[PDB]
DNA sequence: GTAGATCATGGA
């Protein structure tokens, strides 16, 4: 079987907003596989989201990055007029300093050709071939990716922290996003193990699936 | 221990027994009495150091109480690091280890 | 073929308390988070930048829809229905609409949404936050409240990182009116009152490529705290030379120049065939006709 | 049979609330079950099985008569109008915390009038230290918590929903709506299971009151409230540590830290050498964002992780140092918090020195010595403090330097002033104070300590260890030498 | 167009002890902090020098809506509603009613930033005691004071003012501003420039803030900054907006090879008032009054 | 008859 693509990725600034942090923008620690799978598909300009359902994702910690607050003026629609203060409020959102992390790409259970490994390889090799609109990001708009580049199973050879998929594990990341409620949301629970392998665990891997 | 650490050692020991040969000497110059005062001796030498108010002043008050002091073998094993020491920093950096060095002084018994 | 202008910009030494955060009795709160080993930085956010680029273009003609009153403080829109095709605004920020947050598709047919051709990230101090406030006690004998306030300021120089998408522009001509607000920033959102801190840069790394990364987010950096010498980063000066980030992309310019030429083996070092000037205007000119030639600009 | 409602901890779709309202739900159903022994009593014949991470409920006939049987036995409003969980132990925890846990509820999950109805504002004078006190607290006539029975079932089949139920702000906190001309869509949908978990979330969380150093306690009482929510490994486990935390007094629930709230949920944990502790909470922030707010907000969300080092200290510093006063005046019962318990309590959650930020925080920050005036009060939590240190002994070897000299300074003066006009240690350690806030760099701050040092006299302390006490001078960031001198002031023994 | 007027001005030497904070016990604390290359420099709060530019205006006979009582030491407003149209002062400054037709506040022309002395932070004190044998709890003091020369950056945005006439007004007042709050019984300090770099400019970019450094450490001698220099040389600073004026012109003048560099041909004057009048006649030219 | 807009609705 072909090795997984591994993609390094190095962000100066991260926000993955929890599900159910509306009133506030509480972050996850680690990028849910959700936001992984939206990165990769702009990445490689696929607008659709369901054509690269069945890829498996495993993400590795480079360290563990630090938790910050930031007063934000958001906007929202509350009121018709543009102009009416009522649609503007104040609240915190919460954003990780220097994440670095290794992202595994395997797909085996992709149905539909070509996978989107071969996709972000054939990316990579030509870059001047890929059809995209807008800055590639992780997270929201502003925060942009610093470095994104194909890496191998030891680029820092050091000690990674893995995102374990443990039924009794703290962290709730979502592979599936539905964006206008949380019907069509999918969770799954991880915890992130301190280990010195160099190449992800079986538990390690989550598959982006449709919510059907 | 980094080098100026260890130089900054030496200086706090040079500068003690500079006060034990200068102590020395006014004990042999005082023998009168019930005994000499070291108290007194101690706030002298605090309100001398605390008098100047220049480098060149400072630096001169300090080369004399050095020599006042006497063999000071701690600046016989040091010669060039102690002298550069004494020549190259600020003299408010000086006074405070002289000011250490003098809180830190046991008195022979 | 995509072509991005990603660009890394330092501004001027000087006292800022820009952002701010939510206040603590008389403590007016510089807005601030962890940075570059462990130490904390203050911060200014993506959005005030945004809103200093969206108050540019709006300050010299440059139709756009969303325009601010200052008279009223309050932001007004021309045009409900967004159009990218015509506003500058739309066209470089993009927009979001009612709709686009109750659909999971981008149409609903009208766009619903356009995402921004521009994204910057916040800026962060070159050095850290060290606690620094100033008194704020109001003239007159009639000492009530609403007096002796406190505010937080911050003596060093910010950087921040941009990028667009130059193709996803609906009109092309429209990246070289950005390019000059970078540059000539009037004011990013702050005490300009008791603080004003010019915000044009003094030293730029652009990247004038088609690759859809850039690895020059964050290349100045001296920490050291309580200084302004502002060298750039090993880091970035080591990915030059191992091979990435072709040189021939590379703009530099400002400040850094000086430091750059003062370094020895520069004559033989890769970043020497990077195309670097002492002079930003310079560098901008070279590099908007390099720009107009990609786009077919001219 | 096929139980009809299943709730499990180790579901993989479950968040730390839902987890947090599925222990509230087996708490309640042990006391209900101890209430009601035999099914036949309970309405609809609702029966569970309950075991240490699953709940199964079985019941017979419509749906809707049982979970409103339930719902309505969970949650309950006595005589003077005040929320009664049937969760807790209500005969055995006194008047005051019952009206502290309701007023929290109010205040954090039922922010809204469009989920409670309001009674009248019942005034009770309960005697303390033979004074009587007035509590004033809104009562209810109802909320929302006891007819989500309705919401739960389907209108006209009376059955429970196949679908998902949109939630609001007051079952998940947070949960809010962005953009409220999306009401209809843009709501968080929960299975009717998580639904009713987190329905009963609000017995196993608790509430603490945040008070602002800022602001004096007497010219404004606090309004902030902070929401512990714990991270559940056992029902059992968590249950037991929510009827073992009613025995806290309703003073202790005023904190000034979040990290103190946090551990003071912990604080009567039982620590078992052979067994590796571990612990972790959510601390939320509900504070109003101007004067007229008319509800609270959430501001901020701190995660704390307790060990059994963080636990062993913490109840160590609470048994040292000085408890919360009770200061009481007209008709109101003012609980001045201790800032040296709240300080230390968020340097040991955030990881950090136990006095990292003491100066700025306890000199810097004080209007009138009242912050200043505790530290002679606390000073033998201090000293406990000091002494039982898990490193950097050199610091306290410093500490009896600074000590000695301090000793050797104040006689001077107080040799050389006479009795009556000996001043007593209050000024000249005021002086000091303000001698040590004055500096302002390194350098500056550096000659005041060592001409402090060579005023002091002969020093023993600093004699024994010449190098260590001279590196450490020398080498340490002056501020830290700074804050270490302060707490060398306080557990200063005349 | 769209017109600023950017300067950095420097003050003359001098004993100074304008910017006291909350005192620690008996000694005066000035401000200070940390300012370039890491070592303490005292700050004048910019908030100062607005009010001294104010308080010229309101002696200069300027209609001005916040009036200041000399003999009273209060503040007190001809009209409570702000009308930036007929005052100078909330017109220049901008106002902000905070309180439970007209707008409620404005951005206000002028920009300024903090004071910072030129010479780092010595330590020096002053002890202060009153005379008589009969003594206090209040007999003896110490005031801190800094022999320095403090520099400020400032910025108008002339389009921003209702009327544009009045931007001649704030030129004359930096150049006369009355006592810049601090202890004038004791330490007269003033703030009347002596070396001025100004840019009189449509592009909003500014490379001019804190243009001015010291030879030494502790000396008086002030001289411009070496990064200033090489932005004039580079061609970023455009000389024809250049306005350099003061004591800083024999300075410059005797550097070598001034005659060809291209800090030649900008508007130096020795003499300051030539210098004023000459970039008065530049705004007024183009502002069109 | 139903969704979007509008208005009420909350203290010690």
């Amino acid at each position: 079987m072909i090795a997984p693509l591994i993609l390094y990725l190095d962000v100066p600034f991260t926000t993955f907003r929890e599900s159910h942090a509306r009133e506030m923008g509480k972050t996850y620690p680690v990028p849910p596989p959700a936001t992984v799978y939206g990165m990769l598909l702009s990445l490689v300009g696929e607008t659709n989201v369901y054509r690269h359902c069945g890829v498996e994702l495993a993400i590795a910690m480079l360290s563990s990055p630090k938790k910050s607050r930031i007063l934000r003026q958001m906007r929202r629609f509350k009121n018709a007029d543009f102009s009416h203060p009522e649609n503007v409020i104040p609240c915190y959102q919460e954003i990780l300093s220097n994440l670095k992390c290794l992202i595994w790409v395997r797909s085996d259970e992709e149905k539909i050709q070509p996978s989107l490994r071969e996709r972000i390889q054939l990316a990579f090799d030509h870059p001047e071939l890929v059809r995209r609109f807008g800055c590639l990001f992780l997270g929201e708009s502003d925060q942009l990716i610093k470095t994104i580049k194909l890496a191998r199973e030891d680029y820092l050879e050091g000690v990674r922290q893995w995102a374990i998929r443990d039924n009794r594990g703290r962290l709730t990341l979502p592979y599936w996003v539905d964006h206008v409620g949380s019907r069509n949301t999918r969770f799954l629970r991880y915890r992130i193990e301190e280990m010195d392998r160099l190449s992800p665990p079986d538990l390690a891997w989550t598959m982006v699936q449709s919510p059907i | 221990n980094s080098e100026e650490d260890k130089q900054y050692l030496i200086f706090i020991k040079v500068f003690q027994q500079a006060m034990k040969g200068n102590f020395a000497k006014i004990y042999a110059k005082t023998e009168e009495g019930k005994d000499p005062p070291i108290k007194k001796k101690v706030e002298r030498l605090r309100a001398e150091l605390n008098y100047c108010y220049d480098e060149l002043s400072f630096k001169e008050y300090l080369s004399d109480f050095l020599v006042r002091g006497g063999l000071n073998k701690y600046f016989n094993e040091h010669q060039e690091e102690i002298a550069l020491l004494i020549k190259k920093s600020p003299w408010q950096e000086i006074r405070i280890w002289s000011l250490l060095a003098i809180a830190s002084y046991k008195p022979k018994d | 073929p995509n072509y991005y202008l990603y660009g890394t910009v330092l501004t001027r030494y000087g006292l800022a308390s820009l952002n701010h955060d939510i206040r603590r009795g008389n403590k007016t709160i510089l807005q601030k988070g962890y940075w570059n080993n462990g130490k904390i930085h203050s911060f200014v956010g993506s959005s005030a930048i945004r809103w200093a680029l969206r108050f540019y273009l709006q300050k010299q003609g440059y139709l756009v829809n969303r325009v601010w009153d200052e008279e009223e403080h309050i932001n007004r829109l021309t045009s409900e229905d967004f159009d990218p095709e015509k506003f500058y605004d739309d066209d470089i920020f993009g927009f979001a609409l009612l709709e686009s947050a109750e659909t999971e598709e981008d149409t609903s047919s009208t766009p619903n949404q356009r995402m921004g051709a521009l994204g910057m990230n916040m800026a962060v101090s070159l050095t850290p936050y060290d606690g620094a406030v100033k008194l704020g006690a109001k003239s007159g004998r009639e000492k009530d409240s609403t007096s002796l306030h406190f505010t937080e300021y911050h003596a060093t120089r910010y950087q921040y990182y941009f990028g667009i998408d130059a193709t996803h522009l609906k009109d092309f001509s429209r990246i070289l009116p950005m390019i000059d607000g970078i540059m000539n920033l009037p004011k990013v959102g702050g005490s300009s009152n008791i603080f004003n801190y010019p915000f044009c840069p003094d030293s730029l790394v652009f990247q004038w490529t088609n690759h859809f990364a850039s690895y020059i987010s964050y290349c100045f950096e001296y920490c050291d705290p309580k200084s302004k010498e502002a060298k750039l980063s090993q880091e970035f000066i080591d990915e030059v030379e191992c091979g990435q980030i072709d040189p021939s992309k590379l703009w530099i310019g400002g400040t850094i120049v000086k430091d750059l030429q003062q370094l020895d083996n520069f004559e033989s070092s890769p970043l020497n065939k990077a195309h670097i000037y002492r002079n930003r205007n310079e560098m901008i000119e070279a590099l908007k006709t390099v720009i107009k030639r990609d786009l077919g600009l001219e | 049979t096929q139980p009809k409602i299943s709730l499990s901890l180790h579901a993989a779709d479950t968040t730390i609330m839902h987890r947090v309202g599925m222990t509230g739900l087996y708490m309640t159903l042990k006391r209900l079950e101890k209430q009601y022994p035999l099914s036949r009593q309970r309405g609809g014949h609702i029966s569970w099985f309950l075991t240490a991470d699953t709940i199964e409920l079985f019941w017979e006939g419509s749906d809707f008569i049982a979970l409103s049987w339930l719902i309505n036995e969970s949650f309950q409003l006595d005589d003077t109008g005040l929320i009664h969980l049937v969760g807790l132990d209500n005969d055995r925890i006194d008047l005051r915390q019952k009206i502290h846990i309701h007023e929290g509820i109010c205040g954090v999950f039922l922010r809204l009038n469009k989920f409670y109805q309001a009674g009248e504002i019942i005034n009770t004078e309960l005697r303390f230290e033979e004074k009587q006190v007035e509590y004033q607290y809104k009562s209810l006539t109802w909320y929302a918590h006891q007819t989500f029975a309705e919401k739960l079932c389907e209108a006209d089949t009376q059955q429970l929903r196949h679908d998902y139920i949109q939630i609001t702000s007051w079952l998940y906190l947070g949960g809010i709506v962005r953009h409220a001309r999306t009401q209809n869509t843009t709501k968080l949908e929960e299975k009717p299971e998580y639904a009713l978990a987190l329905l009963f979330v609000p017995v196993v969380c608790h509430y603490c009151l945040l008070h602002i150093p800022s602001e004096d306690l007497k010219e404004r009482k606090p309004h902030r409230y902070l929401v512990v929510i714990p991270e559940i490994k056992d029902f059992e486990d968590a249950s037991q540590r929510r009827w073992r935390l009613q025995q806290l007094e309703t003073k202790q629930f005023h904190v000034s830290s979040l990290g103190e709230a946090g551990l003071l949920y912990y604080s009567l944990d039982d620590i078992q050498p052979e067994v590796a502790y571990y612990q972790a909470c959510q601390v939320w922030l509900y504070e109003k964002t101007n004067k007229a707010s008319r509800q609270r907000t959430l501001m901020s969300i701190e995660e704390i992780k307790i060990d059994k080092n963080i636990l062993i200290t913490y109840q160590q510093v609470q048994k040292y140092f000085k408890t919360n006063y009770q200061i009481i005046k007209y008709k109101q019962i003012f609980i001045k918090v201790n800032p040296i318990r709240s300080l230390i309590a968020d340097n040991l959650v955030k990881g950090i020195h136990w006095w990292s930020n003491f100066w700025e925080k306890l000199v810097i920050e004080d209007s009138k010595e009242y912050l200043f005036n505790q530290l002679f009060s606390n000073r033998e939590g201090f000293i406990i403090m000091a002494e039982n240190s898990e490193e950097d002994k050199q610091y306290l070897i410093f500490i009896k330097v600074f000590q000695q000299a301090m000793k050797g300074n104040f006689a001077k003066i107080y040799a050389k002033t006479e009795e009556g006009k000996d001043p007593p240690i209050k000024k000249k350690v005021e002086r000091l104070r303000a001698e040590l806030n004055y500096c302002y760099d390194e350098l500056s701050f550096k000659e005041y300590l060592s001409d402090f040092l060579v005023r002091g006299g002969l020093n023993k302390y600093f004699n024994e260890h010449q190098e260590e006490i001279a590196l450490l001078i020398k080498k340490s960031p002056w501020q830290e030498i700074r804050i270490w001198s302060l707490l060398a002031i306080a557990s200063y023994k005349p």
